[PDB]
RNA sequence: CGGCCAACUACGUGCCAGCAGCCGCGGUAAUACGUAGGGUCCGAGCGUUGUCCGGAAUUACUGGGCGUAAAGAGCUCGUAGGUGGUUUGUCGCGUUGUUCGUGAAAACUCACAGCUUAACUGUGGGCGUGCGGGCGAUACGGGCAGACUAGAGUACUGCAGGGGAGACUGGAAUUCCUGGUGUAGCGGUGGAAUGCGCAGAUAUCAGGAGGAACACCGGUGGCGAAGGCGGGUCUCUGGGCAGUAACUGACGCUGAGGAGCGAAAGCGUGGGGAGCGAACAGGAUUAGAUACCCUGGUAGUCCACGCCGUAAACGGUGGGUACUAGGUGUGGGUUUCCUUCCUUGGGAUCCGUGCCGUAGCUAACGCAUUAAGUACCCCGCCUGGGGAGUACGGCCGCAAGGCUAAAACUCAAAGGAAUUGACGGGGGCCCGCACAAGCGGCGGAGCAUGUGGAUUAAUUCGAUGCAACGCGAAGAACCUUAC
RNA sequence: AGCUCGUGUCGUGAGAUGUUGGGUUAAGUCCCGCAACGAGCGCAACCCUUGUCUCAUGUUGCCAGCACGUUAUGGUGGGGACUCGUGAGAGACUGCCGGGGUCAACUCGGAGGAAGGUGGGGAUGACGUCAAGUCAUCAUGCCCCUUAUGUCCAGGGCUUCACACAUGCUACAAUGGCCGGUACAAAGGGCUGCGAUGCCGUGAGGUGGAGCGAAUCCUUUCAAAGCCGGUCUCAGUUCGGAUCGGGGUCUGCAACUCGACCCCGUGAAGUCGGAGUCGCUAGUAAUCGCAGAUCAGCAACGCUGCGGUGAAUACGUUCCCG
């Protein structure tokens, strides 16, 4: 075990938490369908790249708030995805839950979207270093990203022995506090196993 | 100063540092001293002093020089190798311990003398004052 | 149908059954096994085996090598042979041109023709790389008859030297013997013990006997073909170098076989024997010491005369010759100029012996005017690793043994140089409760807990140096719980 | 404190250089040189806590100056003064001085200061190694079971014991045991939980329920070592508590296997522990108590924290280890 989570390191510092409600006798329950909710949802849109989901409550009512790069798919026009979501959220005993769908404004700058896709890449047919090297390319095209890291191991290529592999491009200060890393993961579902991509964003530093 | 190995060679690299000295120029024009911590503009202050120290008169290197004038072609092999790998003419005035096999323009004196190199670079400076007067 | 080398998937099997020219594939998900789809290459054929050539420059004439990869005889002398400076005339042997005869046919090759084409057949040339006869040329090689002095040798004048053989001889030291003084230890080691001494040792002094080796000089300095050679003197003797160039006039080089010399050890006969010292004895160390260390100690080491004939006999580099930048030490000798001419003054030159460095060469390391560079002449040797420098036969030897020198079988390598790591009972510089300085513990007792082992119907499973063992277990009566 | 990359250069090539050399540092930290010039991950800093001060701040927290108090005290009206709690900020930067230093890094000493030279302690663990551990948190390729290797239930087992190993606790006593009196903490927890006063037991405890989602109430107002007094007099003892007999309490459906605790009795080994070996450099070791998680209860002497009292020693890198 190397390496801390870096969302953790910097938690009360540069990153925020995803869930915000108070809770002292309903901290339990509060948490119990908060995961819940995070797993159903994890579950349901595969699509869409799902790169945050936000829950707040207070009282009665839930507010969640989540982060796709494609919000049309996972949107009902007539509100029929809306309509399910809606419907079986209520099912969740969670009395009044609104929904607040967004968009991610650089989808290429999101680590977490940029390791779906890479992950997405990998399992059909794809090598790992194209898959790689595009989503470096990508990345530092965009305006803010002063520096990326990919890093996938497992079966790479339907091999019979593991392998880890990663390139940088760049600068990503994974032990300075104030820099804001943002860390992505995400498991791609090969026919010879599962591969596990991460992928670590550096841009710039919150003072 | 100093030859740093490898300026007509590696010309790309070693332009990022006229560009890198040009930059903390106007670092301190603006005035950026009190920003930071104090190691950090000190070490900056340093670097600056370094960088300009070895580069006094590579401010100018657009393209790449056009010919090379060498003064005792034995201490600054590195220079005359480089201009030999590139192709560049080399004009030098070789002392009886050089290697005539080298250079292209020999002048033949003496290079441990003050008055005489200093009399020679009078001919060439003056060689090519004229020349940038007819052009 | 993995790659060489055109052409891939599924099922079955699992270190089996099997495949395989080599590398190598079979360990429940094999493009290498077996079978089916698909594919590729050929096609009345397609594969396998056997044999020859090619690839193989891997016997190298074309067309290889020998410092370290296999390969320079230990070194010389010299026989047969090979090879040979400048120049004149001649011969026409080699060499070369041309011509005539021959080189059967068939075959091969070129063209044409005939089978319906092709294979096949025929016709006409070429080829038949050669040999014989005539005629022409004389550059080169050779022969013959001369000439020359640059190679080679002689003469004369100097020079340096542990070159060799013999005889005689000197001093220091070790040992022993004798006689004084003189006491209780000496000797030896990492530490001791065997050992010597108390019957007078070790120490010190005087005297005597004997053998061997020659401190300083004394070095990367000299001599010798190599092995090798330094105490002094005398006798006999070999080679080298320089100068003059007086003499001879190619008399040169190499050298199969052959002959001679050839460290140490060893062998024979006869002497000698101080020290050292295989073997052999004890002592010690060690789990064991047929060893390293200690105390003794015989052959041998020494001399005379003979054998042996090997060495990391190495510069791991055969001999001769010519040419190809320099710089700087040092040994021997001749000479011009600074000139005191005292002075490595300096230069030039010839002969040695080192270091550093170009060009060039080499796989690299390196070599580099003392070549491992550029070339010519002659000799020795190599042809993957083991078996094996061994067996058999032979020759030599008193013997030990030496020289010459295989095969069966077996492996798919064995090797050279260099790079990156790792390591060292290699070196240097540093660190850390690593040691040292302290304080408190564990290992002993009783109990708690975990584990091994054993036991049981079951004692669920996982964790085994640091980094498992009050760990997963932050809570096993039922539940947990998996037995 | 190291691990690399781009370009350049050297080499036929594997590779080398940078990253080596001198100095310096905790550090590939920095400086000077240098066929190298730069860059990245590491180092350091940014974060938390702690040590000083300033401003803001007064309740459930303080009470110095004023009043009411009855012993029972900030208990009560009142008050920011002093603590404290929690927001913001200042403050250590070789900043200054003197000396070594290449006038460079760096280093020694001094002043000021609460603090002096990364102040103390945390969090943070580079490329990789060890096919390290974990298919029993989870997920997962392949294989296997599927009238069972799934699934329900009762009972039993995981606690078995001739031994061996490992981590601990309690001792072997007078620097102590027992009895009486008495003084000082921090941190943390609490709703179908903490649970006080009172009453009943000798004691676990029983009854009862005040007040508390808590700077308020309860954990007692909180400790033990400590201090004072008395006794014991060097003994297998007034040390030591194992083992065993009898009697109870509580939790729980249920304490046989197999809970904790209380009372009476019983009173084992043990006299400071061989070879060997462990931790620790200062608020540290040693020693004393308190709290929490898990949890109906507990095998807790374990683990994670908190405070009380508080040492000795370091000449120096030859040896052992990394």
């Amino acid at each position: 075990g190397q390496k801390i989570n870096p969302h953790g390191f910097r938690l009360g510092i540069t990153t925020e938490w995803k869930s915000r409600w108070y809770a002292d006798k309903q901290y339990k329950d509060y948490v119990k369908e908060d995961v819940a909710i995070r797993k159903l949802l994890a579950t349901g849109l595969e699509r869409a790249g799902i790169a945050d989901v936000e829950i707040e409550r207070t009282r009665d009512r839930v507010r969640v708030d989540i982060h796709t790069a494609r919000p049309g798919i996972v949107i009902g026009r007539r509100g029929t995805e809306a309509d399910r979501i809606r419907a079986d959220l209520e099912k969740l005993t969670g009395k009044q839950v609104q929904l607040n769908i967004l968009e991610v404004k650089n989808p290429e700058s999101q680590a977490q979207l940029v390791a779906q896709g890479v992950a997405e890449q990998l399992s059909n047919r794809v090598a790992f270093r194209r898959a790689m090297r595009k989503a470096i390319q990508s990345a530092m095209r965009q305006p803010n990203v002063k520096g990326i890291r990919v890093q996938c191991s497992g079966r790479l290529g339907g091999a019979e022995m593991s392998r880890s592999e990663f390139y940088r491009e760049g600068r990503v200060p994974l032990h300075t506090l104030r820099a804001d890393i943002d860390y992505g993961l995400y498991e791609a579902k090969t026919t010879f196993g599962r591969i596990g991509v991460k992928v670590w964003i550096y841009k710039g530093d919150i003072v | 100063q100093r030859w740093l190995g490898g300026m007509l060679t590696n010309f790309s690299t070693v332009h990022k540092r006229l560009q890198r000295l040009k930059e903390l120029e106007a670092m301190e024009q603006t005035g950026g001293f009190e920003g930071r911590t104090k190691k950090e503009i000190l070490m900056l202050t340093r670097e600056k002093n370094k960088l300009e120290r070895s580069l006094g008169g590579i401010r100018d290197m657009q393209k790449v020089p056009s010919a090379v004038w060498v003064v005792d072609t034995n201490k600054e092999h590195i220079a005359v190798g480089e201009a030999r790998k590139l192709g560049i003419p080399v004009i030098a005035i070789l002392d009886t311990n050089c290697d005539p096999d080298v250079v292209d323009y020999p002048i033949p004196g003496n290079d441990d003398a003050i008055r005489s190199a200093a009399l020679l670079t009078k001919v060439i400076a003056s060689a090519v004052a004229e020349g940038l007067q007819a052009r």
